[PDB]
């Protein structure tokens, strides 16, 4: 329940600590947590809020000008000088303008014009920090069971915090799940800046929010602010040889959004903003974990399909169930089977036990299974009243790992070590595969890493014609590196 | 969880009318909200909807073009601004509303005691 | 075009203690998405059940409801005298296009 | 200004997309065929200069390829 | 450009694509993607949805530009005499009428 | 300004062709608008500035 | 949208000066400095690969411009 | 198929491009070409148009 439907949906059966299991939670899909004797608990993260945020350099994408003003001087005397040269509040660019004997003063050198425009903005866009302190995560979790497919006691919601990285779900019933986090770790906030212009925002690498040329304040602005650049928004042009001419460059915000490119959406509701695109990292202490369910005599009245059962998207199979009889909360008898004539248990069964619960006149209950990939029975029911449905599935085994392994490849790309954590119950392969990909991303990152779709992929079919007729070891190193970068590019 | 709705009243035709529905007790940005109109003598008509978040509106054909659903989650409020008004739009107007994660479905909803609107010659 | 749902009596004149049976039928396959609501002159409609028999918050046991296809069946058990009014059903079927059915009323007979 | 350093270079990686993602691909595309489209002498200029420069066929391919390249962007 | 109400439409992992009867208007632009659906958000199956979107669009502002033949345009030369004119008259166009 | 042609052809906006006479018609409303998509389970609509 | 042609391909010859020349020289060289100097790996990896092409010392040096100038625009 | 009342419109060899107001309406099909044109049709100049 909750990531039925998802179709981003991974599944960390298995536990071999018979305790914690790493699991890296994503805003795309959810994790399924399925344990030897323990419910299968659904695992989502929903939205990561930003919240008082502190204003760092917002600079002016529209400029406006005002009353301009101009000297100049005869071709021999000083310099052209207007009073207001000494305002840090206006434009003034100092040329060269063809004068003398026409326009009043007897010489023909070279005249000095001096030409003033005083500067207004409109349409600022701001930038301001995220500390690893002050970000808050929401994780909602679920279980399998009782609930019918449309105070819950089988759904929580956990806020995290670096001030409070670990919290326990408290499963009514099941018992509770802890569930440890590395907040800070998670996802670097420390380059990126929180960026609005006019009700959109924006998370911006706090590199590409310093080299902007346009001006720009510092800080929050008490009244009206004091811009540095004066130019880069104000052009002068130059008549031809006689008169000087200012300008303003026209609102810059559709430049602004094409050279946000790569950089992620976010939204502002009040003081915090939502973002819904990130990556955490949890250990789920699942030993407080019970099943609401053993101990129940099993369910022998009827059952009857009610919707039909249905597949989903990764092969599994969801069935929902309504019981007749009333025999109080009882078990629910279930299996995959083939050859009727010897009911053999053949799959596996995802949700833990399927008990059903509420019992007045007839209840709805919503289960889901595994099926095995030939023809199958889904077979409900104990004697002569196990109403059965025929069902099918696609794919061999060798499909199934080899979309594994895609999958595995698409997360390392997105994620790299923290992609080595994520069904890390923890080992000694595990760790150097950890540390050695630890090394190589680091060297990746320093050398490559500067590059999109393009850049990238063309450096990458140099280097694989490159190493493909290089004839030495180099070969294997190319090829290599080309393998990484083709595939970082072709995840997409 | 309520829904207080207003602004209902007897027009002549051709007029603009706009019937507000003010929510309390719930988080209205999570809520998808309908109007649903019910003529003398006939059953319930569903007309139009709009989304939780305001991105997305639906009009029925019998009032496509003339209504405009609207919603502000500051103020907690629906609109359905109606204009070109017709005799056969006087009725009751109930606003509903459901817990929605996707545009506009929902399985619990709440209704308000509705207003009405009167459109004669 | 739209789906449209019809309930079949439009009228049912029973009396206190009896069993009161209506029925929707829908143009097409809706698979459980269809929802019964209760309405009293000079009151707000009142939701019954949804998923064609799951019971609203707070609805008595007397309401229920089942599917078979395209027909849907509300039975009322035991009958109240303040279970008489209009009941109505609606399809929730993916989409907003969503619509009610013209209606059955429960008089006392 | 006129510079205005792309984000791309960058670009944040997650699983949802990011801001204007659909059209990298077309983007550099459509600026480098358009501007060859525009200038076709300019091929017989870098076909030469090419040609003149780097010893083995592949080095002359791959000069062309490169000066084909970096003349449309003024880089 | 300004944007404008915006509306969508879905569809059953298996049934036809989504269809806006604004896709019939000029005035209005549309896209056309996939959604997941299933179970919880209205019909019973799980595949991949279809869902369409548009937006009405307006220009407050847009640039134009103009055609030159290389008829129809005039050229304005001034041309003048030294001899017996005194420096005043050399940025002076006032009246050279006379 | 004055401006070469084929700058005033290979230019990526929505465009009319001339008289502008009653309801305007844009032959392309393309990257003038950003059909981004959530995780898979809505859509959005945005324009360029 | 994304691409929009700079004009300076057909840049209008006259006495008089255009619409943005001041600028003309710093703009380019401003955006290649700073690329470069926000991605130095890139130069390492950039002498490499300009080492492993290329027979000659001059060949491979143009190499290596060339691959530092197609870098910084993506082109 | 069934077609209905055709419309056209033509154009300055040296002007803009030919728009008939029926381009805005989906229920139509319009196609663009080059027709000789000038001093005979009506307007001076001898270009396509």
């Amino acid at each position: 329940i909750r990531c039925i439907g998802v179709s981003n949906r991974d599944f960390v059966e298995g536990m071999s600590g018979g305790t914690w299991v790493d699991v890296v939670l994503e805003h795309g899909g959810c994790v399924t947590v399925m344990a030897q004797d323990k419910p299968t608990v659904d695992i989502e993260l929903v939205t990561t809020t930003v919240s008082n945020m502190a204003e760092v350099r917002s600079y002016c994408y529209e400029a406006s000008i005002s009353d301009m003003a101009s000297d100049s001087r005869c071709p021999t005397q000083g310099e052209a000088y207007l009073d207001k040269q000494s305002d840090t509040q206006y434009v003034c660019k100092r040329t060269l303008v063809d004068r003398g004997w026409g326009n009043g003063c007897g010489l023909f050198g070279k005249g000095s014009l001096v030409t003033c425009a005083k500067f207004a903005c409109s349409k600022k866009m701001t930038g301001k920090s995220i500390q690893p302190e002050n970000l808050e995560y929401r994780i909602m979790l679920s279980v399998h069971g009782s609930q019918h497919s449309g105070t819950d006691e089988n759904r929580a919601k956990v806020e995290i915090t670096p001030n409070s990285p670990r919290a326990e779900a408290t499963l009514g019933g099941f018992g509770s799940l802890g569930l440890d986090c590395e907040p800070r770790t998670g996802l670097d906030f420390s380059d990126l800046y929180y960026l609005t212009m006019n009700n959109k925002h924006w998370l911006v690498h706090k590199e590409w929010f310093h080299d902007i040329p346009l001006p720009w304040h510092a800080g929050a602005d008490t009244g009206t602010p004091h811009w540095n650049n004066k130019e880069a928004l104000v052009e002068f042009k130059d008549a031809h040889a006689k008169r000087q001419t200012v300008v303003v460059l026209g609102s810059q915000e559709g430049a602004v959004h094409t050279a946000l490119a790569g950089a992620l959406e976010a939204e502002m509701d009040g003081a915090k903003g939502r973002l819904s695109s990130g990556h955490l990292k949890c250990r789920l202490k699942m030993d407080k974990l019970r099943l609401k369910g053993v101990s129940y005599s099993l369910c022998t009245a009827a059952f009857t399909f009610t919707k039909i059962p249905a597949e989903t998207l990764h092969g599994t199979v969801t069935v929902e169930v309504q019981y007749a009889g009333t025999d109080g909360p009882c078990k629910v008898p279930a299996q995959m089977a083939v050859d009727m004539q010897t009911l053999t248990p053949v799959g596996r069964l995802i949700t833990a036990n399927p008990v059903i619960t509420e019992s007045t006149e007839n209840s709805k209950m919503m289960l889901e299974l595994d099926p095995p990939f030939g023809d199958s029975y889904i077979v409900i029911g104990v004697g002569e009243k196990k109403i059965t449905h025929h069902w099918h599935r696609s794919g061999s085994t060798i499909g199934k790992a080899f979309e594994a392994t895609v999958r595995g490849a698409k997360r390392m790309a997105v994620l790299g070590d923290t992609a080595w954590d994520f069904g890390s119950v923890g080992g000694a392969l595990n760790s150097l595969g950890k540390g050695i990909h630890q090394i190589f991303g680091a060297a990746f990152k320093s050398l490559f890493g500067g590059m999109s779709w393009f850049s990238q992929i063309l450096i990458g079919t140099l280097l694989m014609w490159l190493g493909l007729n290089t004839k030495n070891g180099s070969i294997s190193l190319m090829c290599l590196a080309l393998g990484g970068v083709l595939i970082f590019l072709s995840t997409a | 969880v309520q829904l207080v709705e207003s602004g209902g009243g007897l027009v002549q035709p051709g007029g603009s009318l706009r019937l507000s529905c003010s929510a309390s007790g719930f988080t209205f940005s999570t809520y998808s909200m309908h109007w649903v109109r019910q003529a003398p003598g006939k059953g319930l008509e569903y007309v139009s909807a709009i989304t939780g978040e305001g991105d997305s509106a639906f009009y029925a054909d019998s009032v496509k073009g003339r209504f405009t659903i609207s919603r502000d989650n500051s103020k907690n409020t629906l609109y359905f601004e109606m204009n070109s008004l017709r005799p056969e739009d006087t009725a009751v107007y109930y606003c509903v509303g459901g817990y929605s994660n996707f545009y506009y479905y929902y399985t619990m909803d709440v209704w308000g005691q509705g207003t009405t609107v009167t459109v004669s010659s | 075009s739209e789906i449209v749902l019809t309930q079949s009596p439009a009228t049912l004149s029973l009396s206190p203690g009896e069993r009161a049976t209506l029925s929707c039928r829908a143009s097409q396959s809706i698979s459980t998405f269809l929802a019964w609501y209760q309405h009293k002159p000079g009151q707000a409609p009142r939701l019954l059940i949804y998923d064609a028999s799951t019971r609203a918050t707070g609805v008595p046991a007397r309401f229920s409801g089942s599917r078979s296809g395209t027909d849907f069946t509300l039975t009322i058990s035991t009958l109240e005298p303040e279970d008489f009014a209009v009941y109505y059903c609606q399809q929730r079927y993916n989409w907003p296009p969503y619509t009610f059915g013209q209606g059955t009323k429960v008089e006392i007979k | 200004a006129v510079t205005l350093p792309s984000h791309s270079t960058r670009k944040l990686q997650t699983r949802s997309q990011t801001w204007l993602e659909s059209r990298e691909y077309t983007k550099h595309l459509i600026r480098v065929e358009n501007w060859i489209f525009r200038n076709p002498g300019f091929a017989l200029a870098a076909a030469a200069i090419a040609w003149l420069l780097g010893s083995s066929t592949s080095q002359k391919v791959i000069y062309l390829v490169m000066i084909l390249l970096i003349a449309p962007a003024y880089s | 450009a300004s944007i404008s109400d915006m509306a969508s439409d879905s569809r059953c992992p298996t049934q036809g694509e989504a269809y806006l009867d604004k896709q019939s208007d000029t005035q209005y632009v549309c896209k056309r993607t996939l959604v997941d659906r299933g179970w919880g958000n209205g019909c019973g199956l799980f595949g991949k949805g279809s869902l369409v979107t548009c937006a009405k669009f307006a220009c407050s502002k847009k640039m134009t530009g103009k055609s030159i033949q290389p008829e129809n345009l005039e050229y304005r030369i001034m041309l003048s005499v030294h001899g017996s004119q005194h420096s005043g008259m050399i940025v002076n166009d006032t009246g050279h009428e006379t």
